[PDB]
C-alpha cells in the first residue's frame, strides 16, 4: 500500500475535496445502518399491544428522511471521488505529454513507442483507477464492515454475530484464490488468441502463393487446428469461472440459516426476539460486500503500484540530452566554422566524424559529397543539437554553439530532412507549419518560388513521391532561415526540376549561408566551396574546378 | 436479420442448451424453496405459541405440564377436550401472559391489578392473568425443537443440493457459446477461400483479419451476455414472483409493479450512456493518434518550435476528454447504486404500510413468516438490476459486429471449383487478343496476342504502369479476362477448374512471403504430401546456410521474425527454391528489385538459369541485362504489344533498348 505514499502531491494539492468525500462516506454508512434497525423495532412492536397510526406516520416519515439524505450524500462524495481521479488522468496525461515533447532523439532510440504509447494509455487508467476506487473500496473495507459488525453485536447479540460470520472469511479467501487463477488461466487463452490471429495474417496477405499452389486446404486445416486449441483454453478458464457462483451461495446460505436456526434456538431461551431476527438478516445481507472489497482493493493496489513506479521512470528519471546555459548576446550568425569536431554517436563505438576542419562565410555555399553511410549527414546532426556536444568546437562568429539558446538556434537554421515527415494536417498547414500561421499571401510566393505550384493546382488542396519534398523544401523557405540545409531534398527530380530549383533558391537567397547535401554532384556544380567526405574524415576539398584535376570520383556519368 | 443468424447458429447445439436450461431451472427452484422452510420455521413453531391451546391428560400426548394441567395446541389436537377448556397466552410488551379462560376479542393489551384487559376500544374484559418467568415459556417451545431440527436439515440438504446444478449450467451454457464461435469461425473462413481475388485487393489486409477474429470475438460476448445473464435473470424472476403469489397475491402485485420501473431505468440509462461512451472513445482515438504521429517524428516538431501548438491542441483534447467523463460520472452518480437503495428502502416502506395497516384493524394477523419471506426474495429480485441495464445499453456494438460478419457470409459472387491435375502440361501457352481492364472503361490490355514455344525465358519489358503485372493475373486467372481468350495446350483457360491451372504453373514475386514457422514447412507451404524433397534447395546453393545452424528440413525455425533476419537474397533464394520444388511446368518470375547490387543477384541469376531450364519461362523484369538470351523479347505500350522479336532483331532498329542501355550505364 505504498501508491498513496507516492502521490502525496495530488492529495496534498486536492485535499478538501477528499476531505469532504471521506466524511460524506462515514455519515452515509452510519445513517444507512438504520433502517434494519427501524424494521426490526417496528415489527417487534406490531406484536406487542401498543401500536397506532402515530406509529405508522412516524416510521414512514423517518424511512423516507434517512433515504433521501443517503441519496443526496451519495451522490455527493461520488461526484467528489471519482472526479478526483478524473482530474488525476488529466493531470498524468499533460505531464507525460510535455515531457515527451521536451525530449531528444537519443531518448527515443532507447526508449520504443510501444512502450510510451502503453504508458500513455494503460498505467494512467491504472494509477486513476488506485486514487478513487481503490481509496473508495479502502473507506468500505476497513470501517464499513467494523461498523455494522459492532452493531450486530451491540444491538442484537454476540453469540449469533460470531457464529454467524464464520463462513464469510473463507467465502472472501476462496474468492481471492480462484480470482488469482483464472487471471492466469485467462492470460494464457488471449495468449493462444493472439498466436490463432498471427496465422490468419499471413494467410491472407500471402493470398497468391497459396492459391497460386492449391494450398488452401491446408490453411483450413491449420486455422481448424488452432481454433480447436483456442475453444480448449477457453474451456480450462471457464472451469475456474464457474466456480463462483456455487461458492457464494453455499458460503451465503450457511451464515443465512445459521442465523435464522441459533436465532430462534435463542428466541426460545429469549435472549432474543423476532425484531432483532430480521434485523440480523439485513445486516448480513448488506455485510456480504467487504468480503469482495477486500480482494477489489488488493488488487487494485498492487496494479496501481507497478503501473506507477514504471511511469515514473519514463516520466521524471529522464534528463533532456542538451541543455542550455546563461543567454549569449548574439542576434545573427556571422560564420560557422568547424574546428577539429570528433563525434560519437551514443548508440555506437564507431567515430562517424574524425576532426572535422572547415569554414563558411556569410552568403557561403558549401556542398558535400560522398557514398552512402560516410557520415554524409552526421555533420548537420552535429549543428541541430540533436546530440550531445562530443568533441570540438563549433563556433557562430567567435562563439560555441553551447551559448546560443535552443530557441534562438532552431530560429536561423532551415531543415529539410531526407526522410518524408509530413504531418497529416492540410496542405495549408503543413506549409504555414513552419512560419506558425502568421500570414497566408507569402505562401503563394513560397511554392512559385519552389516551382511546384503546379502539383498544387494538380491536387485539391487537404489530406497529405516529389510530392513530400517539395512540401518540405517550401516550408523550410517559409522561414526565411539564415542557415538553410538540404538532406538529399531533391532525389525523386533529377538534372530537371532540381537544377532550376537550387539555382532559384541561390539566387533568392545571397547573403545567407547553404547547405546541400546530395549523392548526385551535377547538382552542387555552382557551390564556390565543395568537399568530398569518406569515412570518418574528408579526403578532399575545394571548388568545383579542383574537383575536375582530382580524381575521378564518381563523375563517372557525364 | 442479425438476430435470424443468431438463432440459427445457435440451433446448432440445442442439446447443450436444453440440458443447460434444465439444470437452471431446478437449481433455481431449489434456491427459491429454501426461504419457504425459512418462513415456515418462523412462522408455524415460533408464533404458533399464540394460538390456541386446550387441557388434557398427560399420557405426554404432546402436552405440557404448565402448573399441574397439562395443555396441547389446536393443530396437535385429537378433540379430547375442545369447548369448554381453551387456554391462550398472549404476550405485552417484553412479557408474556399466561390467561387460564376462553376470549372472545382480541386488540390492545395491559396489565394493571393482575387483570390482563384486552380493550380493543369496543369494551374491555378483564381477566386475571400471570407471568411466565423465564423457564415455564421454555416448556411451551420445547417440544417444536424436533420440528425445526427437521427443517434445518432440509435447508442444508437442499442447499448442498442446489449447488451442483449451478455449477452445470453455467459450465454448459458457456461451452455452447464457445462452441458456436467456433462452427461460426470455421464456416467465415471457408468463405474466404472462395473469394474473388478482386475483395483482397479492393481492402487492406488488416481489416480481414479484423473481420475473421474480433468480430467473432465480439459475437462470442453477445452470446455469452444474452445466455448468462438474460435468460438466468428471466428465470430467477419468475421464480422469485411465483414464490411471492403463492405466499400472498395483494403484495405480489405490488411487487410486479417494479417491472416499467426496471423498463423505464434501462431505457433512459442506455438513451444517455451510449451517446455519452461514444463521444468518450472517439476523443481518446484522436488522443491515442495524435500522440503516435507527435512521438514519431518529432525531430520537425521540435526545429520549427512548434511545440506550443502541439500541445495547445493536445490540451483540447484532453478537457473534452475529462469533460465527457465527468458526464458520465454525473449519469451514474444518478442511477448506479443510489436509485436501487432508494427503491430497496421504498420497499421496506411498502411491507410496514400493509402488514402495519392489517395489525391495527385488529382481523387480519401479521404473520411475521410472511415479511421474512418478502424481505429475502426483493433482496434477491434487486440484486442483478445494474448487470441487465449495463449489458442492455452495452448489446449495440456487439450488433453491429455481428451484421458485419453476417453481410461479409452473405456474399455472392464467390469461385466454386476444385480438383487436382491430371496430366502433365508440356507448357504450350497461346494468347487470342486478349483485352482486361481492372474496374470499367478503361483498358489496360488492348489485342493483346501472342504465343510462347517450348523454349523459355520469354520476357515482358516495358515501362511503369505499361500493363505487364495484369498479364501474371490473367495467367493464373486472379482475374477474367474479358475478352479475347487464352488457351494452354489448346485447351482454353476459362473451360476448366483454377485449381487444375494453378497446378500446371508457378509464381514468384517481388516480395518473397516467409511463413512462420521452420523452413521446411515453408518449403514445402505444409504441404505433407511430399517427402524429404526440401533437399531440393541443394540445387538452388548450400552456401553454408543449413550448416550455420541445425538444418532448413523442419529443423530450424528462423523464421519466426517474418524472415527480417534473413538477408533479401536468401528470401527470394528459398522462393525459387519452393518453386522449383513444386516444380512446374511454367514459371513466371516477377521481378522488381530495386538494387542489384552486383553482390546478391549473382545467386539470383544462377537459381534462374538452373530452374529456367526444361520448362516454359516467363521473366516479368525490366533489367534487360538479364534476359539477353531470351528466345523472344515481347515489349508493350499502354497495354499494346507494339513490337516483338529476338534481341539482335530488336537490336537491328535501335530504339527503346537502345535508350536504357545506353543512358543506364553509370
Ligand atoms: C495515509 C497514511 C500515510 C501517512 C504517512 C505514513 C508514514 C510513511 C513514512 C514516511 O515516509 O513518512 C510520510 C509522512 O506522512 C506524509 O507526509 C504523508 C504522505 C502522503 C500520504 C497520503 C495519504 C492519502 C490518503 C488518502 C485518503 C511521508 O512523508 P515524509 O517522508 O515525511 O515527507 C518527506 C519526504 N518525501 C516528501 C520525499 C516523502
Ligand atoms: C409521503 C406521505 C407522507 C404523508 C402521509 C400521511 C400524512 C398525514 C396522515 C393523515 C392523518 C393526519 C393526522 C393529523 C396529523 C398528525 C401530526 C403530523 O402531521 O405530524 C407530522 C409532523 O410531525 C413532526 O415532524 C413533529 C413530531 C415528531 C415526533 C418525533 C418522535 C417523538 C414522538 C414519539 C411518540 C412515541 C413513539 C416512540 C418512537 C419515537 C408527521 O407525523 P407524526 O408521525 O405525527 O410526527
Ligand atoms: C456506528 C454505529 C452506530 C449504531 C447505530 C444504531 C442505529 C439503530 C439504533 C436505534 C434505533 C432507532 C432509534 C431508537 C428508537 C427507540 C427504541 C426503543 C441500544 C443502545 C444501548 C447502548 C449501546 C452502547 C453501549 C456502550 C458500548 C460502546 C459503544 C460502541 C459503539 C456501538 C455501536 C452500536
Ligand atoms: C473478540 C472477543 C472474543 C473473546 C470472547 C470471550 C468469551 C467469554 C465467554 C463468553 C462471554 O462472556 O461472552 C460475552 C460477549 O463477548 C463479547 O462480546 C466480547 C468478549 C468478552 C466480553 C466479556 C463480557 C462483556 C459483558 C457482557 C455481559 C453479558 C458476554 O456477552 P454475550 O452474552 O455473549 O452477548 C450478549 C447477549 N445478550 C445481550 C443478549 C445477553
Ligand atoms: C452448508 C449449510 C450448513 C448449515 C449449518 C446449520 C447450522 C445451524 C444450526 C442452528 C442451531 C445450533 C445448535 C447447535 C447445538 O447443538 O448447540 C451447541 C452449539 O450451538 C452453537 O452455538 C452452534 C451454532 C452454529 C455454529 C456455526 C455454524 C457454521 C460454522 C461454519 C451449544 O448450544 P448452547 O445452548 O450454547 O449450550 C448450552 C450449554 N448447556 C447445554 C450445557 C446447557
Ligand atoms: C422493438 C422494436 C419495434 C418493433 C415493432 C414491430 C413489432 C412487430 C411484431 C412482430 C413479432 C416479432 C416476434 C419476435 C421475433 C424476434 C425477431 C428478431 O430477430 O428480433 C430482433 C433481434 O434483435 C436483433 O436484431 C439483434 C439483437 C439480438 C439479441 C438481443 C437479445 C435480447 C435483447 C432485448 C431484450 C432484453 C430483430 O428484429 P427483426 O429483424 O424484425 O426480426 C426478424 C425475424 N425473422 C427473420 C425470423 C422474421
Ligand atoms: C417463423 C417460423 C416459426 C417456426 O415455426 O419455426 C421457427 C421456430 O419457431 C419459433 O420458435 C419462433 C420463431 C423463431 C424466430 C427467432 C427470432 C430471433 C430470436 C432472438 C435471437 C437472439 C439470440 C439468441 C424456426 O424457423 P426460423 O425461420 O429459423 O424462425
Ligand atoms: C430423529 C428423530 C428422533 C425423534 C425423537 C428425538 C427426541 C429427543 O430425544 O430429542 C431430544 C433433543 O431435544 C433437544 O432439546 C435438542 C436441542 C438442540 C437441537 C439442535 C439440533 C442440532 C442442530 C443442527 C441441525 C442440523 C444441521 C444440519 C446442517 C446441514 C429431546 O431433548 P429435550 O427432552 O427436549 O431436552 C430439553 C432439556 N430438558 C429435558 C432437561 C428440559
Ligand atoms: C404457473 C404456476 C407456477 C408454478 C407452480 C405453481 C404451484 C405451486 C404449488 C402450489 C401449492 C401451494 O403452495 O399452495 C398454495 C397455492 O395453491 C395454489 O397453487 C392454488 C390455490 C391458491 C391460489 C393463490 C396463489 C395463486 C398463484 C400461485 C402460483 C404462482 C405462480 C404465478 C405467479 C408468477 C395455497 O395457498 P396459500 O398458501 O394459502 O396462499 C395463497 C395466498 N392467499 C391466501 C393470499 C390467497
Ligand atoms: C427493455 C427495452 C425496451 C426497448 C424499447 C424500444 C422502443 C423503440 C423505440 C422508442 C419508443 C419509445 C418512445 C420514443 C420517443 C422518443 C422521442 O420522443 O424523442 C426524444 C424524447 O423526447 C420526448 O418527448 C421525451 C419523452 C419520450 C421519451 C421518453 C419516454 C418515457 C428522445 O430522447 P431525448 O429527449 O431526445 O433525449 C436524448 C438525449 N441525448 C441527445 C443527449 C442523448
Ligand atoms: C434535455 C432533455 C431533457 C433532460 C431531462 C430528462 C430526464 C433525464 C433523466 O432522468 O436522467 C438523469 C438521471 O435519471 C434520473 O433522473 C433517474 C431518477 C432519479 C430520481 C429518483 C440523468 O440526466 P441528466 O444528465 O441529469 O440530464 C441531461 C442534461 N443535459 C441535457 C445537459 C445533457
Ligand atoms: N542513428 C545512428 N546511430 C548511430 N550511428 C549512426 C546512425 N546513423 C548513421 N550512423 C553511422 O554514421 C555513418 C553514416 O552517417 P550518415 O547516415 O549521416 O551518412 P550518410 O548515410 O552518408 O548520409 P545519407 O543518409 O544522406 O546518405 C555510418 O558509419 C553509420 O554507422
Ligand atoms: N488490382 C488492380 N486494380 C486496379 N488497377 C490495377 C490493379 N493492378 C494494377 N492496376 C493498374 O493497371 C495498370 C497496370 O499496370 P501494371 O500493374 O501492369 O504495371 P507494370 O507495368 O507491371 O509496372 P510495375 O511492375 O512497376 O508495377 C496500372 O495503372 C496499375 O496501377
Amino acid at each position: 500500500f505504498s501508491v498513496l505514499k507516492k502521490l502525496g502531491w495530488f492529495f496534498k494539492a486536492y485535499w478538501l475535496r477528499y476531505t469532504i468525500a471521506i466524511v460524506l462516506l462515514l455519515a452515509v454508512n452510519v445513517i444507512e445502518m438504520f433502517p434494519p434497525k427501524l424494521l426490526g423495532n417496528a415489527i417487534d412492536d406490531m406484536k406487542a399491544g401498543a401500536f397506532t397510526a402515530e406509529g405508522l406516520l412516524f416510521y414512514i416519515g423517518i424511512f423516507f428522511v434517512l433515504t433521501a439524505a443517503v441519496y443526496i450524500m451519495s451522490y455527493f462524495w461520488m461526484h467528489q471521488l471519482f472526479g478526483g481521479a478524473n482530474l488525476m488522468e488529466k493531470i498524468l496525461r499533460t505531464k507525460l505529454m510535455g515531457h515527451l515533447l521536451t525530449m531528444s532523439p537519443p531518448f527515443y532510440e532507447k526508449n520504443r513507442t510501444g512502450d510510451l504509447m502503453a504508458r500513455g494509455t494503460n498505467d494512467l487508467q491504472a494509477v486513476s483507477l488506485t486514487t478513487g476506487f481503490g481509496i473508495l473500496t479502502l473507506v468500505d473495507s476497513t470501517m464499513f464492515m467494523m461498523t455494522i459488525f459492532l452493531t450486530m453485536g451491540f444491538l442484537i447479540s454476540w453469540k449469533l454475530t460470531f457464529a454467524a460470520i464464520i463462513p464469510l472469511p473463507v467465502m472472501a479467501i476462496a474468492i481471492s484464490l480462484y480470482g488469482s487463477k483464472i487471471h492466469e488461466r485467462f492470460t494464457e487463452a488471449q495468449n493462444a488468441f493472439g498466436a490463432l490471429n498471427d496465422r490468419v495474417l499471413e494467410s491472407v496477405s500471402g493470398v497468391r502463393v497459396i492459391r497460386a499452389y492449391v494450398q488452401e486446404t491446408n490453411d483450413v486445416r491449420r486455422f481448424n487446428e488452432m481454433t480447436a486449441d483456442v475453444y480448449q483454453k477457453n474451456m480450462k478458464v471457464a472451469f475456474i469461472d464457474s466456480l463462483f457462483e456455487p461458492t457464494v451461495k453455499l458460503l451465503v446460505g450457511a451464515s443465512y440459516l445459521i442465523g435464522l436456526g441459533y436465532g430462534a434456538f435463542l428466541v426460545f431461551r429469549n435472549e432474543l426476539t423476532l425484531g432483532e431476527l430480521v434485523s440480523f438478516n439485513v445486516y448480513l445481507g448488506m455485510m456480504i460486500w467487504p468480503m469482495f472489497a477486500i480482494g477489489e482493493l488488493i488488487n487494485v493496489m498492487q496494479r496501481g503500484n507497478a503501473s506507477l513506479d514504471r511511469v515514473n521512470e519514463t516520466l521524471s528519471y529522464e534528463t533532456d540530452v542538451t541543455d542550455p546555459k546563461q543567454p549569449a548576446d548574439l542576434k545573427e550568425p556571422g560564420d560557422i566554422v568547424f574546428s577539429h569536431v570528433s563525434f560519437t554517436y551514443p548508440s555506437s563505438t564507431s567515430d562517424n566524424l574524425q576532426d572535422i576542419s572547415f569554414t563558411v562565410r556569410k552568403g557561403q555555399t558549401v556542398g558535400i559529397a560522398g557514398k552512402t553511410g560516410s557520415g554524409k549527414t552526421t555533420i548537420i546532426k552535429q549543428l541541430l543539437r540533436q546530440y550531445p556536444p562530443g568533441e570540438g568546437s563549433i563556433t557562430f562568429s567567435g562563439v560555441p554553439i553551447q551559448q546560443i539558446p535552443l530557441d534562438r538556434l532552431r530560429g536561423w537554421i532551415g531543415y529539410v530532412p531526407q526522410d518524408h515527415l509530413l504531418f497529416s494536417r492540410t496542405v495549408k498547414e503543413n506549409i504555414l507549419y513552419g512560419k506558425q500561421d502568421a500570414t497566408d499571401k507569402e505562401v503563394q510566393q513560397a511554392i512559385a518560388e519552389a516551382h511546384f505550384e503546379k502539383d498544387l493546382h494538380m491536387l485539391p488542396s487537404g489530406l497529405e513521391g516529389g510530392q513530400k519534398q517539395r512540401i518540405s523544401i517550401a516550408r523550410a523557405l517559409m522561414a526565411n532561415p539564415e542557415i538553410l540545409i538540404l538532406d538529399q531534398s531533391l532525389s525523386a527530380v533529377d538534372a530537371k526540376t532540381e537544377a532550376a530549383i537550387i539555382k532559384n533558391i541561390r539566387e533568392n537567397r545571397k547573403g545567407k549561408t547553404t547547405f546541400i547535401l546530395t549523392h548526385r554532384l551535377s547538382a552542387v556544380e555552382h557551390a564556390d566551396l565543395i568537399l568530398v567526405m569518406d569515412g570518418g574524415v574528408i579526403a578532399e576539398r575545394g571548388t568545383h574546378q579542383e574537383l575536375l584535376a582530382n580524381n575521378g570520383w564518381y563523375r563517372e556519368q557525364y | 436479420k442479425i438476430g435470424k443468424t443468431l438463432w440459427r447458429y445457435a440451433l446448432l447445439y440445442r442439446k447443450l442448451l436444453i440440458t443447460a436450461v434444465l439444470l437452471l431451472t431446478v437449481a433455481v427452484g431449489a434456491e427459491l424453496t429454501g426461504p419457504f422452510i425459512g418462513k415456515k420455521m418462523i412462522d408455524d413453531h415460533i408464533l404458533g405459541i399464540e394460538k390456541t391451546w386446550y387441557e388434557a391428560a398427560e399420557k405426554d400426548k404432546n402436552a405440557v405440564q404448565f402448573h399441574g394441567v397439562s395443555y396441547v395446541r389446536e393443530d396437535r389436537l385429537q378433540e379430547p377436550v375442545s369447548k369448554a377448556k381453551e387456554a391462550h397466552i398472549y404476550q405485552v410488551g417484553m412479557a408474556f401472559y399466561f390467561v387460564d379462560q376462553a376470549v372472545s376479542f382480541d386488540g390492545n393489551r395491559t396489565v394493571s391489578d393482575g387483570k390482563l384487559t384486552i380493550t380493543n376500544g369496543d369494551k374491555s374484559r378483564a381477566y386475571a392473568a400471570e407471568k411466565l418467568t423465564k423457564q415455564e415459556l421454555f416448556q411451551f417451545y420445547q417440544p417444536e425443537i424436533k420440528g425445526m431440527v427437521l427443517l434445518i436439515a432440509l435447508y442444508g440438504g437442499l442447499l448442498v443440493f442446489s449447488v451442483f446444478f449451478q455449477y452445470g449450467q453455467h459450465y454448459l451454457l458457456q461451452m455452447s457459446a464457445n462452441r458456436i464461435i467456433q462452427k461460426m469461425r470455421q464456416d467465415v473462413f471457408s468463405h474466404i477461400q472462395k473469394m474473388p481475388i478482386r475483395y483482397f485487393d479492393n481492402l487492406p489486409a488488416g481489416k480481414v483479419v479484423a473481420r475473421i477474429t474480433n468480430d467473432t470475438e465480439a459475437i462470442r460476448d453477445l452470446y455469452v451476455t444474452v445466455l448468462s445473464t438474460f435468460v438466468t435473470s428471466g428465470i430467477y424472476m419468475f421464480g422469485i414472483f411465483t414464490a411471492l403469489f403463492l405466499l400472498d397475491v395483494k403484495l405480489a402485485f405490488v411487487a410486479l409493479a417494479i417491472v416499467p420501473i426496471i423498463w423505464l431505468w434501462s431505457v433512459i440509462y442506455r438513451r444517455y450512456a451510449s451517446y455519452y461512451n461514444q463521444k468518450i472513445r472517439s476523443i481518446n482515438s484522436d488522443i491515442n493518434a495524435k500522440m503516435n504521429e507527435s512521438i514519431q517524428g518529432m525531430t520537425i516538431i521540435q526545429a520549427f518550435r512548434h511545440q506550443k501548438e502541439t500541445m495547445r491542441e493536445f490540451e483540447e483534447l484532453n478537457e473534452s476528454h475529462f469533460y465527457f467523463q465527468n458526464r458520465m460520472l454525473n449519469l451514474n452518480s444518478l442511477m448506479s447504486h443510489n436509485l436501487v437503495n432508494v427503491i430497496r428502502n421504498l420497499a421496506f416502506v411498502a411491507l410496514i404500510w400493509h402488514f402495519g395497516g392489517a395489525s391495527l384493524n385488529a382481523a387480519g394477523i401479521v404473520s411475521i413468516g410472511v415479511l421474512y419471506a418478502f424481505v429475502d426474495y426483493l433482496n434477491r429480485l434487486f440484486q442483478p438490476i445494474t448487470g441487465i441495464v449495463n449489458q442492455f445499453s452495452k448489446l449495440e456494438l456487439a450488433r453491429v459486429s455481428a451484421g458485419r460478419v453476417f453481410e461479409l457470409l452473405e456474399e455472392k459472387n464467390t469461385e466454386e471449383a476444385g480438383e487436382p491435375a491430371k496430366e502433365r502440361a508440356l507448357g504450350r501457352v497461346e494468347f487470342r487478343d486478349v483485352s482486361f481492364a481492372y474496374q470499367e472503361g478503361e483498358e489496360v490490355l488492348k489485342h493483346i496476342s501472342f504465343t510462347a514455344q517450348k523454349g523459355e525465358t520469354v520476357a515482358l519489358v516495358g515501362h511503369t504502369g505499361s500493363g505487364k503485372s495484369s498479364i501474371l493475373n490473367l495467367l493464373f486467372r486472379f482475374y477474367d479476362a474479358q475478352k479475347g481468350d487464352v488457351l494452354i495446350d489448346g485447351k482454353s483457360i476459362y473451360n476448366m477448374s483454377r485449381q487444375e491451372l494453378r497446378s500446371h504453373m508457378g509464381i514468384v514475386l517481388q516480395d518473397p512471403y516467409l511463413f512462420s514457422g521452420t523452413i521446411g514447412s515453408n518449403v514445402s507451404l505444409d504441404d505433407e504430401r511430399m517427402t524429404e524433397e526440401e533437399i531440393k534447395n541443394a540445387l538452388r546453393q548450400v552456401g553454408a546456410e543449413p550448416l550455420l545452424k541445425k538444418l532448413p528440413k523442419g529443423i530450424n525455425e528462423p523464421v519466426i521474425e517474418k524472415g527480417s533476419t534473413l538477408s533479401s537474397g536468401e528470401r527470394q533464394l528459398i522462393s525459387f527454391a519452393r518453386a522449383l520444388a513444386f516444380d512446374p511446368a511454367i514459371l513466371i518470375l516477377d521481378q522488381a528489385t530495386a538494387h542489384i547490387d552486383t553482390e546478391t543477384e549473382a545467386v539470383i541469376q544462377k537459381a534462374l538459369d538452373v530452374v529456367k531450364q526444361g520448362r516454359t519461362t516467363f521473366v516479368i523484369a525490366h533489367r534487360l541485362s538479364t534476359i539477353r538470351n531470351a528466345d523472344q523479347i515481347l515489349v508493350l505500350d499502354k497495354g499494346e504489344i507494339v513490337e516483338r522479336g529476338n534481341h539482335e532483331e530488336l537490336m537491328a532498329l535501335e530504339g527503346q533498348y537502345y535508350q536504357m542501355y545506353e543512358l543506364q550505364k553509370g
